[PDB]
């Protein structure tokens, strides 16, 4: 057809703007002629080493250093010296009660170290002591009940006890929930029937295949009973059901929750649930005894990992496993597996360190953990590279690759260790000459302010690799943050961009490295004149030193410049006080925190002040007198002070 | 599913008595009939004739002739009696997830041909719209079945293809047509179609097209059938582009008068022509490098208009941004004029 | 049940201030076809009290019998996210901004659940279920576009009551349909009268000048005034003329940080202020609040010439903070730039 | 997901240093009798940023296409914006010549190069450019700002020329 | 049960929209041939583009087939254009047989009225171009915008373009008087004139604000206070107080003024709009106007970004105060 698509405009006559003419002023009539002549690229050839780090000379013999390490077995005296060294490193560790156990465990291998050093007894576990004693007491009571039932059967031919038939265990990944369950079961001779997420566990399958495990006896009661049937469908020992990763429900697992609720109702045998999802304690409807595994103490697990290193006849230091644990968030499974991979590869660096508190130390685990040994020469050290002046192209490329390897994880490396990396003294927390000293302090402060301005620029006006606050909001918030990973097999089908990830990573790494180089160079040339002020008699080093916490000096480097245990106890405090019945309906969130929480802390502190004055007892009863049901531990936490 | 029959008889579908599809009137047939990118086409034909055809990655702006080129290569490589048994073409219209790679692609690349022995060809139009996991499977299908079959991926944006899929192929960019060799096509079609046109019409046609023939012929036939004549005014009216005289008067108002009178005149002309601030900024930017300004003035103007074009995207009030655009010139060049 | 909740008005005739506003709202709901209500005003002006009042005047008395439910839904990137929700059989209230930049699901699919629930439920009272999205100002642009198309599509099944502190981040097609309810912060005498009524209903007799001091210290925030009155009741049984108004504890922490920055000018003090600011940020206090508090605290010490420069610096770095991700960089860089400006100002 | 990383040992692979890709490229060339010059070596190493697969594929493509390994053939097959043109961009902007820099960038834009690979090539050349450290830092910062502007969706000639003006003005302003 | 006012008194058919002469004439010529081409309407909001296209759809079809044969869609969907293209494909694939008892059978093509077409990226615009070319003879597209320059060359070249000049103040005042007398609302001319002034020449916002006021204050007169507080417009006394505070040169009263504005619940974007509208039409120097307008643009970018209102207004007022007191 091809009808006329007429541009119709209501062009009325007049208005002095519809029919315009080019201006008569000389500026807009002096159009410069366009030139298209660029330089010719055929004449100019690209020389070697221009756009890359190509050099004519090549290093030979410095690299490809094969280890061929044949570690001599330690004798008794050197082993005892290492034992006393670790005991002086950790005076609060019962290091004598564990070393025969691991020595018996060690006495051409086809085991992972997780199962080679598997704890047979719950007392061999490290950390979470209250939780494992609670579990052990619960299972001992279940054994006593089973033995009493057998006694009643042999003779024949429950609010006060409050024996709930199920424990639900929750904690972080790899803290040893399954290790605790298995260790308790082997110590008291139970028989675990495990249901994993790797198996098809639908409701009709699990009830028709595992109900009579609870309802009836075991036909085999003597002999091989410490064996673990993993349920799947394509002295006497008592049954014990265990559900590993209960929070993982697929569409194939149809009606799993109703099935384990029927198991809840109609059991006569212990039922154990293991999950790492904190929200599953709220969603599940049933009666169960709750056990929480906290994150274990860093020094205790570090001593245990040093210990696993000792029983494989290597010596080492505490601090490297401290930062190794920090990088893995105190995950014992990840640390043990990487420790196995690292020890069985023959070690990284042979450096001797004579400490009394002898073979050579094996420091340098966290450097190879982050892949920093693939960037640097084995002679190079990280902080040695970072403190000195970067001038060559290859050192620049090493700096960029280090920062890039730290930028994909959204970790600010130079920022977190800014005190230990600047050429300035760092100490742990416990007149014309004055004009020049103040000028030096001013120059150092100007350099610091400039660097931190570029760092703010980098966070604000530069793209990050991983999109921050993607599922929760920014850090230190009590809305949520328990974003469990996906649970459906359907694909993401997202339209994210890929180029702006490694492009932005290179960009942020290069900008951070250049800004830090500028700042460190400025600080260096500022303190090059500090000798003149020292000769003048005035020492501004008290105003130039950096005060940093004790916990950040226990590591070689940190991935964070704050305290996360502090933030964890805070977030627990707001979540616990604002889960009470009356204050659970304050919807305006920001208003709720900045108005209710400081006034509540003021009320708590005033209440403690009146209680310290030997006043009447009823002054304790304002919190109970307004029906404000807050637990006493959080009231005591609120009544201390504001940090 | 399907969706190929509608296009397949959509291409030979016309009234043939009244409609005039000038874009579809002149179409290339073979490699010797696409008079553009002679190096690319000769390279592809040399790859075909030596039986050394590698995985091709045809990328560039749309309308440059990638799909018709690879259709000509497929028709010359395999005859009509075995075209369907040896060539597998897919687009992004049949998008069901990432199962398209594991479906027809994996089954077709993992078997021999049926009737006549030879290497097969896979053509994937709009491969940048494919998801990252589907492309991560397509690279493995490419890697393990490279000997039996070759892959030709047609895309518009090169950045949306993963580095591995790029690194398994050789890249060919269909660049825009230099205006010179483009103009002979326009004079051929006007001499055939008996159209009144001036040289300003040719300048506008080669300016708005920016190196394509499809939208060029579209603009040409639309302006011709709407007005009967093709000039600068009629083309920029039919296209509804910023007229050069209007941008010149805008720059005159920002360069001569005071703030308020320039503001009122610009706002009146903007509501008179329906002209946005983004197109004003683009055309004023093209205008800045032609008008003889000092280096500092040019730098300051370019920085301010880049900032305003960024601010306009996040969705602020365009009125304030327009007044700030006036302010960007009132700060420097009217002060220099007063000096 | 504090005085901010035990004595919260639930009827439109109980509101002592904004009586014309309350009468207008009552007359609006007497028509029975009220639109989406975009209610704005500063925090503590009483927006939540007003929307509960119009809910009670709209529905029956059953909107007081509320329940708490957690909803878990699937991301388009195939991840499960859980979020709390205060809901009833008559209305549902969901905060959508707890999902970061993924607020678009909590906008769209949650509204789908309310629509299907209203299609399932029938009570012969009203033909809509009120969906209350508190803190809609913090929603992203993509989420607000999803919100716009959902109000265009779901208008005959549910009615939307948005509550915000500002209509700046709100996109203009949203405000083009929602009825605007500007609730200004009530005046000093309104706070004094509310405090007098609350204290009389509690069996106490406070003086007028203590109520005026409390109203002036609260900065026209009624909830803060009520909480400070409750704390003063904790401190002393009689409302004395020398009753010390309970100062906000993180506010005086911020004031001590202000004395820390203004007192000594050295990078060691900069690190100490950095540590204090980290400690203050770990208390989940939003960064714009410390930004405004720091501005108000240091603007006392500067002269009249430095105030404009410090103000523009604060606004620029606040915008950098809002664009950015880690607030600590932008905040502490403002500390550093103010430190440099102060040091180069008192040296000459 | 975090449970697998807990259940594994995480080994990190880095981008290959240009010496390594040069050595294995020379191994392939000496095993395949490829005629070459050092300019072609630098061009191939540039077109493959630490990517051995891309280097080998580009080398095979130019040897199958033109048969000789120099810079001109490699950039005729890889078809990137030419790094000498981008080096002349950066060199003009060091001298604060907005006219020549915008001349060369208008030439690049009219050749059909997208904004994304143009700013990518500008960053890649500017990373190894010979200038002062502070000017390199400010150049990198402005390049990253403009690159995020291209990433967010605004990608026109005006943004490119604006970045050119900012890079020029960083030299003429203290 | 009832409908909002804006969709109630829109014209039922063509030729009933006033102030437009050639647009309705070409529309009537296209309707007499029973063939609407691909249509593009551009003009400022509250002018009648949506009313004209809806009236044309009602005229060409039957009212019982009016809703079934048109599809209203917006281009600002958050999931890209994949959902929009699949919706258009679903609408064009589905065909509903229709019959009119008036004597004219319905034309076969379906109508997709797409709003906010100028908020569309070039890739999405080319995708829409290929979608329209796929359904050229089965679905005629409607594109609604204010700025035709944002629409790229191919869709703009293939569409019949129509300009909608906004209505004068007298015409919209007369129409609002007709609305007031039709809906039994007691109205003075001053209130309608102030409604026209605060709607900024948009009839849709004026009608919406009138309906909002007559439902907020039912059975009562419509004063200026309710219109001011419903339209969101800052009072002029507040703006003059801001100007006097910046002219004073004292920062303390400046802080007091912005604290009064913030605590009154006044939006910062509206304050910035009124401040700019007063600044650009005053006797200030061009340098002062330039610097003030640049700061206004930066602050409005910060507000649309989502920064703090109080700090942004403090900074803008500090810049205005320094610029005004620099000459003193
Ligand atoms: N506290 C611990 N003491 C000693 N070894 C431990 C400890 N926690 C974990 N392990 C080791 O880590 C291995 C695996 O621990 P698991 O119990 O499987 O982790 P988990 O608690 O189940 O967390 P999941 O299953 O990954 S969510 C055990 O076999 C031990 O070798
Ligand atoms: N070099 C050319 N010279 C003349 N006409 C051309 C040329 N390239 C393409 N065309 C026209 O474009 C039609 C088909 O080109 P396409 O292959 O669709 O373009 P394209 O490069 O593949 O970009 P797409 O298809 O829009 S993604 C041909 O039938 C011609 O009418
Ligand atoms: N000239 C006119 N004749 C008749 N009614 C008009 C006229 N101008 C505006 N209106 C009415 O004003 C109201 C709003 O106009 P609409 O057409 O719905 O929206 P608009 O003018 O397209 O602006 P948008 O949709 O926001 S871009 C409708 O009720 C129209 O009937
Ligand atoms: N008319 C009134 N009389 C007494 N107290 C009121 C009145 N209106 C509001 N309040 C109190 O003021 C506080 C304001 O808090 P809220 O309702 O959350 O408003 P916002 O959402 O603006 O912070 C409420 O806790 C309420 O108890
Ligand atoms: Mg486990
Ligand atoms: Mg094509
Ligand atoms: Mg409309």
């Amino acid at each position: 057809s091809f009808q006329r698509v007429v541009h119709v405009q209501q062009k009325d006559d007049g208005c002095c703007l519809w029919h315009l003419k080019p201006p008569s002023c000389p500026l807009l009539t002096k159009f410069k002629e366009l030139n298209t002549k660029v330089i010719d690229l055929s004449k100019c050839g690209i020389a070697l080493g221009e756009f890359s780090t190509l050099n004519s000379k090549l290093k030979s013999g410095n690299s490809a250093a094969v280890f061929m390490r044949t570690r001599k077995e330690f004798t008794e005296e050197v082993r005892n010296l290492l034992l006393e060294e670790i005991r002086w490193s950790n005076p609060e560790f019962s290091l004598k009660k564990y070393f025969p156990l691991l020595l018996k465990k060690q006495i051409t291998e086809d085991m992972l170290w997780t199962e080679k050093y598997q704890p047979q007894t719950a007392s061999e576990l490290i950390g979470n002591e209250l939780a494992i004693k609670k579990l052990h007491s619960w299972l001992k009571d279940w054994k006593r009940r089973a033995e009493l039932e057998e006694r009643q059967n042999l003779k024949g031919k429950e609010e006060e006890s409050r024996l709930c038939n199920t424990v639900l265990i929750t904690g972080p990944t790899g803290v040893g929930k399954t290790a605790a369950v298995y260790a308790c079961a082997q110590e008291l001779g139970f028989k675990i029937f495990e249901v994993n997420a790797s198996s098809q566990r639908s409701g009709r399958q699990i009830l028709s295949q595992l109900k009579e495990a609870t309802q009836s006896h075991q036909v085999d009661k003597q002999g091989v009973n410490s064996q673990k049937p993993c349920f799947f469908n394509s002295k006497n020992a008592t049954s014990l059901i265990l559900f590993e990763e209960v929070d993982v429900i697929f569409d194939e697992d149809a009606g799993f929750l109703n099935a384990i609720k029927t198991f809840m109702a109609t059991t006569k045998r212990p039922v154990i649930l293991t999950t790492s999802d904190p929200t599953f304690s709220l969603m599940f409807d049933g009666c169960f005894e709750e056990i929480k595994f906290s994150t274990p103490s860093l020094l205790n697990v570090a001593s245990y990992l040093q210990m696993i290193c000792l029983t494989e006849n290597f010596r080492t230091d505490v601090k490297d496993f401290v930062t190794l644990l920090t990088a893995n968030t105190c995950d014992i499974r990840k640390s043990i597996l990487y420790l196995q991979f690292w020890i069985r590869s023959g070690g990284g660096v042979l450096e001797e360190r004579p400490l009394t508190l002898l073979p050579k130390c094996d420091s340098g685990c966290a450097e190879t953990l982050f892949g920093l040994k693939n960037i640097f020469s084995p002679s190079e050290d990280l902080f040695s590279f970072l403190k000195h002046k970067i001038t060559m192209k290859e050192e620049w490329h090493k700096f960029i690759q280090l920062l890039t390897e730290f930028q994909m994880r959204n970790v600010d490396f130079l920022y977190s260790n800014l005190e230990f990396i600047l050429p300035l003294p760092v100490d742990t927390i416990p007149t014309t000459a004055g004009k020049k000293c103040s000028a030096l302090v001013s120059h150092c402060l100007n350099s610091l302010s400039e660097f931190m301005d570029n760092m703010s620029f980098l966070d604000a006006l530069l793209t990050d690799v991983r999109e921050q606050n993607k599922y929760g909001r920014n850090d230190f918030s009590w809305t949520n943050g328990k974003v469990t990973s996906g649970l459906c097999d359907e694909f993401s089908l997202e339209s994210n961009d890929g180029w702006t990830s490694q492009s932005s990573g290179e960009l942020k790494a290069a900008a951070e490295a250049l800004s830090f180089t500028k700042c460190s160079s400025a600080i260096s040339k500022a303190l090059e004149t500090l000798n003149s002020c020292k000769k003048l008699g005035r020492d501004p080093t008290n105003d130039l030193t950096f005060y940093v916490s004790q916990k950040r000096n226990n590591v070689y480097f940190s991935q964070s410049a704050a305290n996360l245990d502090n933030a964890w106890k805070r977030i627990s405090v707001i979540k616990s006080v604002f889960s009470s019945r009356s204050l659970l309906y304050v919807g305006n969130r920001q208003a709720s925190i900045i108005e209710y929480l400081p006034t509540l802390r003021n009320i708590c502190k005033t209440e403690k002040l009146k209680e310290q004055g030997k006043s009447k007892r009823r002054f304790l009863h304002y919190f109970e007198g307004i029906h404000l049901d807050i637990p006493k531990e959080t009231v005591n936490t609120l009544a201390a002070d504001f940090p | 599913m399907e969706t190929s029959a509608l296009k397949q008889q959509e291409q030979p579908a016309a009234t043939k008595i009244r409609n005039l599809p000038w874009v579809e009137k002149y179409r290339p047939q073979t490699l010797n009939d696409l008079i553009s990118h002679q190096d690319i086409l000769s390279t592809i034909q040399k790859f075909i004739n030596e039986d050394r055809l590698p995985h091709l990655l045809l990328y560039g702006p749309p309308g440059t002739g990638k799909t018709s080129t690879i259709l000509a290569c497929a028709k010359q490589l395999y005859k009509d009696k075995e075209f369907g048994s040896m060539v597998l073409e897919l687009n992004a219209s049949d998008d069901r997830g990432i199962d398209i790679i594991r479906g027809p692609i994996l089954s077709f690349a993992s078997t021999r041909t049926i009737f006549k022995k030879g290497f097969k060809l896979v053509i994937l139009d709009e491969a940048d719209a494919m998801t990252q996991d589907a492309q991560n499977a397509l690279r493995r299908v490419i890697e393990k079945f490279t000997e039996n079959t070759r892959f030709c991926l047609i895309c518009n944006y090169l950045s949306k293809i993963i580095p591995a899929l790029q690194s398994r192929c050789t890249r060919f960019r269909f660049g825009p047509l230099t205006p010179e060799l483009m103009v002979p096509r326009l004079e051929h079609v006007v001499e055939e179609e008996k159209v009144d046109i001036s040289e300003d019409g040719m300048k506008a046609l080669v300016t708005l097209s920016s190196g394509d023939m499809r939208r060029a012929l579209n603009i040409l036939q639309s302006t011709n059938m709407a007005f009967g004549k093709v000039t600068e005014e009629t083309v920029y009216t039919c296209t509804g582009h910023p007229l050069k005289s209007d941008i010149a008067n805008i720059l005159d108002w920002m360069l001569n008068q005071d703030f308020t009178t320039a503001y009122r005149n610009i706002t009146e002309l903007k509501t008179l022509k329906g002209l946005a601030l983004h197109d004003i900024l683009t055309e004023i930017h093209l205008f800045v490098h032609r008008v003889d300004f000092p280096s500092s003035v040019r730098i300051h103007l370019l920085t301010k208009m880049a900032d305003i074009e960024y601010r306009l995207s996040v969705g602020t009030n365009e009125k304030i941004q327009l007044s700030s655009l006036i302010a960007a010139f009132q700060v420097t060049r009217d002060l220099i004029v007063a000096e | 049940s504090l005085w901010v909740d035990k004595y919260r008005p639930c009827s439109l005739g109980r509101l002592d201030y904004h009586k014309e506003q309350a009468a207008q709202l009552r007359n609006l709901v007497q028509c029975g076809d009220f639109p989406h209500l975009l209610v704005y005003g500063p925090s503590g002006a009483g927006k939540k009290t007003r929307i509960m009042c119009i809910l009670r005047e709209l529905y029956g008395v059953g909107v007081e019998k509320l329940r708490i439910e957690h909803q878990t839904i699937t991301t388009p990137s195939k991840k499960k996210i859980e979020i709390s929700t205060i809901a009833s059989n008559y209305h549902l209230e969901v905060n959508p901004s707890d999902a970061g930049n993924s607020d678009r699901v909590v906008i769209q699919e949650m509204l789908k659940t309310v629509a299907q629930s209203q299609q399932l439920e029938t009570n012969s009272q009203r033909d809509f279920k009120v969906v209350l999205l508190t803190e809609v100002d913090k929603l992203t642009k993509d989420a607000q576009h999803a919100l716009r198309r959902t109000m265009e599509k779901y208008m005959s099944t549910c009615r939307l009551i948005l509550c915000c502190n500002s209509t700046s981040k709100v996109i203009p097609p949203i405000r083009s349909r929602c009825l605007a309810v500007r609730v200004p912060a009530p005046s000093i005498e309104d706070i004094c009268h509310v405090l007098s009524t609350v204290c009389k209903k509690e069996g106490l007799n406070l003086p007028s000048q203590l109520a005026h001091r409390l109203a002036e210290k609260s900065c026209r925030n009624l909830r803060k005034a009520l909480l400070m009155c409750e704390a003063c009741r904790v401190q002393q049984y009689p409302f004395t003329a020398d009753q010390e108004i309970p100062e906000t504890d993180w506010e005086v922490y911020l004031r001590e940080t202000a004395n820390a920055i203004v007192s000594q000018q050295t990078p060691q003090r900069l690190l100490e202020v950095r540590g204090r600011l980290y400690e203050l940020l770990t208390h989940c206090i939003p960064p714009e609040i410390i930004m405004k508090g720091l501005l108000s605290e240091l603007l006392h010490n500067c002269d009249g010439q430095l105030k404009g420069e410090v103000a523009q610096m604060a606004a620029y770095y606040e915008h950098r903070l809002q664009l950015g991700s880690k607030a600590i960089y932008h905040l502490e860089a403002f500390v550093a730039k103010f430190m440099a400006l102060y040091k180069k100002f008192m040296e000459d | 997901i975090e449970p697998i990383q807990s259940r594994c040992a995480v080994l990190r692979y880095t981008k290959l240093t240009d010496a390594q890709i040069l050595t294995r490229l020379m191994n392939v060339i000496e095993k395949e009798r490829v005629p070459y010059t050092d300019d072609g070596l630098e061009a191939i190493i540039f077109t493959a940023q630490g990517d051995m697969r891309q280097a080998l594929n580009n080398l095979q493509s130019t040897f199958s296409g033109f048969g000789f390994i120099n810079s001109e053939n490699v950039f005729k097959v890889c078809d990137e914006p030419h790094p000498l043109l981008v080096k002349e961009m950066i060199q003009h902007c060091v001298n604060a010549n907005i006219d020549e820099a915008y001349k060369i960038l208008a030439h690049l834009w009219h050749l059909g190069y997208s904004p994304e690979d143009i700013i990518g090539n500008i960053f890649r050349v500017c990373k190894t450019f010979q200038m002062a450290e502070y000017l390199k830092l400010e150049f990198i910062k402005e390049i990253g700002y403009t690159h995020m502007k291209i990433a967010e969706g605004v990608n026109s000639l005006l943004q490119m020329a604006g970045l050119l003006a900012r890079l020029c003005q960083k030299t003429m302003a203290p | 049960k009832p409908v909002p006012w804006v969709e109630k008194y829109r014209p039922k058919c063509v030729d009933e929209v006033a102030f437009q002469e050639e647009v309705v004439a070409v529309l009537k010529k296209s309707l007499e041939g029973a063939d609407l081409p691909n249509l593009l309407f551009y003009g400022p909001p509250g002018t009648g583009k949506t009313s004209t296209i809806l009236a044309a759809a009602r005229e060409l079809f039957g009212p019982e087939l009016f809703r079934l044969r048109v599809l209203e869609l917006n281009a600002s969907d958050e999931r890209g254009i994949q959902v929009v293209r699949e919706k258009v494909k679903n609408f064009a694939q589905l065909t509903v047989s229709g019959s009119r008892s008036d004597g004219k059978p319905c034309p076969p093509f379906k109508i997709v009225i797409l709003d906010e077409a100028d908020s569309m990226t070039s890739a999405a615009q080319a995708a829409l171009r290929r979608t329209m070319e796929k359904e050229s003879k089965t679905t005629r597209f409607c594109l609604i915008c204010n700025y035709v320059s944002r629409i790229i060359e191919p869709l703009t070249s293939r569409c019949s373009k129509f300009r909608f000049k906004p209505l004068s103040d007298k015409i919209q005042q007369q129409r609002l008087l007709d609305i007031a007398k039709k809906e039994n609302v007691k109205i003075s001319d001053e209130g309608i004139a102030y409604l026209v002034k605060v709607s900024e020449g948009d009839l849709r916002k004026a009608i919406t604000f009138l309906q909002s006021a007559t439902r907020l204050t039912g059975g009562k007169e419509i004063t200026e206070k309710v219109i001011t507080d419903i339209a969101g417009v800052i009072p002029a006394e507040k703006i003059d107080g801001v100007f006097a505070a910046c002219q004073s040169g004292s920062f303390d009263k400046l802080e007091a003024v912005v604290k009064d504005l913030i605590d009154e619940g006044h939006a910062a974007t509206q304050l910035v709009n009124q401040l700019h509208d007063v600044v650009v039409e005053n006797n200030l120097s061009d340098k002062q106007k330039s610097i003030i307008t640049e700061k206004l643009a930066e602050v409005d970018k910060c507000l649309a970004d989502g920064a703090d209102e109080h700090l942004q207004l403090i900074s803008l007022c500090a810049t205005v105060m320094q610029q005004l007191s620099q000459n003193c």
